[PDB]
């Protein structure tokens, strides 16, 4: 656990990518197609990607990102304090 | 950028840390032209009748001739151009002054002046502090490096360096 | 006063104004009125009545400034001496290498005219902690430091370095490195194991620093 | 002090309406910007 | 937020006030 | 600028062809991917060469997912906000 940093120690871009936007999408897509509960007032739609876009807009997906420097250490940043742009 | 052993090809990507496909041809004022052009384009003087503002220019334009805090502000912003002259034709000794940057600030004032509707012939409602602190703030709010260490520093001025000079010239 | 006396003192001349450039740039102390000296000056001092080079009394000593001692407490002075044989043979590199020694001198500079002898080198490294190094003289008549393509280098401390290494994060095995025959390393004289940051001029942001390690 | 400006402003408005349009103008841009301090 | 309105109490408020609107009817 | 950085990293100027490149300090499934097969794998067998399974070519040859892009990072779980929900 000493790789850690802690909160206020953390150097990294607080935008997130557009890597980090396609996997995250990608899983939450795949988790909700196999039956997950759904965090937000579905209206009218029956595809997994737009649940998942729907979900991202509210920023209500539960889920962290991990980022590795190079030496071997890692960034945790949720996905609810990570800025997307439009 | 680096490579699978981890050995370090560039500090920094393009050594500005710049997408590719966000860069477009752009002029810097700066370097070229003779140094009456630059005198007259550049340099704007309280106390003498050769270089100050035409008051139907600005609102306040009648109350602030004469005044000191202002020409010091001024001077330092004149200081700060002559300065940039000299790096910028120490880089380019060949006097051109199209490179490629980001962002098109021509776009970027068309689009202000074709959205609100703003007409020439009236006076303007600006400030002299307002606007050499806002370029300056807004100098001070463009990052690309995000460490606390003097070397970090170092290295996102050196990054920012040539786009400050443009952004400098325009405004 | 055939030509080549008057060709062969010039490029003398030229030489010792470069030795003298990169005295200056390892740190110590020299004044810029020492390194603008006219040739006629020249010529009055460092000559006999036949117009004959007297090479050896060019030798000095030099210290470094107080700044090179603060950012290298571990500086010490230089001696430079100049050889008039074609030649030089093994006694010759003898006596040098002892008066060194007895001068109790960190490290000197050598410059010989034409060849030396294998047996003169042989004694190169004997004298530790002290380092002695050469310099052809048909190879200092132009400073290259001098040139359009030359980026400015500079040394890095111990302190300096610990701090990058620590700040990138970095094992020293993974820094762009540049080897020991180098020209810019022997103008330097870099050891090693030791880090030379470079500034450059860029298209792209105007200013650029690079680090590279002497293997 | 904005008190004896406006006066003064004023009191040139008052005198003097034949100046050219661009006079009353840059007066009364002045007048706006002494207010809106 | 009673502030605003102590400040509204006193006459010389909506003298400014008027004041002002007067002078943009005028501009 | 990269292509030149590259050239010119290690001190002097390594060429773009087997010598310079098949004979650097990278991963033996690297290196034997073109041109020098055979002989780079008989010469890491009898130097016992450590391959360490980090670049493309390592990735691509175990059928595994190489760190690029989307692959540059991990996915976890927060349980606080699962929880808070």
């Amino acid at each position: 656990k000493e790789k850690a940093i802690p909160k206020d120690q953390r150097a990294t871009t607080p935008y997130m990518t557009k890597y980090e936007r396609a996997r995250i999408l990608g899983t939450r897509a795949l988790q909700i197609s196999m039956n997950a509960p759904v965090f937000v007032d579905l209206e009218g739609e029956t595809d997994p990607l737009r649940i998942a876009m729907k979900e991202l807009a509210e920023k209500k997906i539960p889920l962290v990102i991990r980022r590795y420097l190079p030496d071997g250490s890692f960034e945790d940043w949720s996905v609810e304090e990570l800025i997307v742009d439009l | 950028t680096r490579n699978s052993l981890g050995n370090v090809i560039q500090f920094i990507y393009g050594e500005d840390g710049m997408d590719a496909a966000h860069i477009e041809k752009q002029s810097l004022d700066t370097i070229g032209g003779s140094d009456a052009a630059f005198e007259k384009r550049y340099r704007v003087d309280l106390l003498n009748t050769d270089h100050t503002l035409d008051p139907s220019l600005l609102e306040s334009g009648s109350e602030i001739l004469g005044d000191l805090k202002l020409q010091v502000l001024l001077d330092e912003e004149y200081k700060q151009l002559v300065k940039d002259r000299k790096f910028l034709r120490e880089v380019f000794v060949d006097g051109e002054a199209n490179w490629p940057l980001p962002v098109n600030i021509r776009r970027i004032i068309q689009n202000a002046q074709q959205t609100f509707h703003i007409d020439h012939t009236k006076p303007s409602d600006l400030t002299i502090k307002d606007i050499v602190l806002g370029v300056k703030d807004l100098q001070e709010n463009l990052l690309v490096l995000r460490g606390k260490n003097e070397i970090i520093q170092n290295a996102q001025r050196d990054a920012v360096t040539l786009f400050c000079c443009l952004l400098r010239s325009r405004l | 006063m055939d030509q080549e006396n008057e060709r062969n003192i010039s490029r003398l001349w030229r030489a010792f104004r470069t030795v003298k450039e990169m005295v200056k740039d390892r740190g110590y102390f020299i004044t810029q009125e020492e390194v603008e000296l006219p040739l006629e000056d020249f010529k009055a001092k460092y000559c006999d009545s036949m117009g004959r080079p007297q090479r050896k009394m060019m030798s000095f000593q030099a210290n470094p400034t107080e700044e090179s001692i603060s950012k290298f407490p571990d500086m010490g002075s230089l001696w430079v001496e100049f050889c008039d044989e074609p030649s030089v043979g093994v006694k010759t590199m003898k006596t040098f290498v002892i008066h060194i020694q007895e001068k109790n001198f960190q490290t000197g500079i050598f410059v010989y005219q034409n060849n030396i002898t294998p047996s003169a080198m042989k004694l190169v490294p004997s004298i530790p902690p002290a380092t002695i190094e050469t310099f052809n003289e048909a190879a200092l008549v132009v400073n290259i430091t001098h040139h359009e393509l030359v980026p400015k280098h500079i040394r890095l401390s111990s302190d300096e370095k610990r701090e990058l290494l620590k700040r990138y994060r970095l094992k020293e095995s993974q820094l762009p490195r540049i080897q020991r025959a180098d020209p810019v390393a022997l103008y330097l004289g870099l050891k090693r194991g030791e880090v030379v940051k470079i500034i450059r001029k860029s298209e792209t942001s105007g200013r650029y620093a690079s680090y590279r390690i002497c293997m | 002090e904005f008190i004896p400006h406006i006066f003064y402003s004023l009191h040139q408005i008052r005198k003097d309406p034949n100046n050219l349009s661009n006079q009353l103008e840059t007066l009364t841009g002045s007048i706006r910007h002494r207010l809106k301090l | 937020t009673n502030s605003e309105d102590k400040l509204s109490k006193v006459q010389l408020y909506e003298d400014l006030c008027r004041y002002e609107d007067t002078l943009s009817k005028l501009v | 600028a990269l292509l030149v950085d590259v050239m010119t990293t290690q001190g002097g100027l390594t060429s773009v062809t087997r010598h310079g490149f098949n004979r650097s300090n990278t991963g033996a499934l690297m290196r034997c991917s073109f041109e020098e097969t055979v002989e780079i794998l008989f010469e890491a067998g009898a130097s016992a060469e450590l391959d360490d399974c980090r670049g493309v070519s390592e990735n691509v040859i175990l059928g595994q997912m190489a760190p690029i892009g989307t692959g540059a990072f991990d996915v976890m779980i927060d349980e606080e906000s699962l929880v808070k929900y």
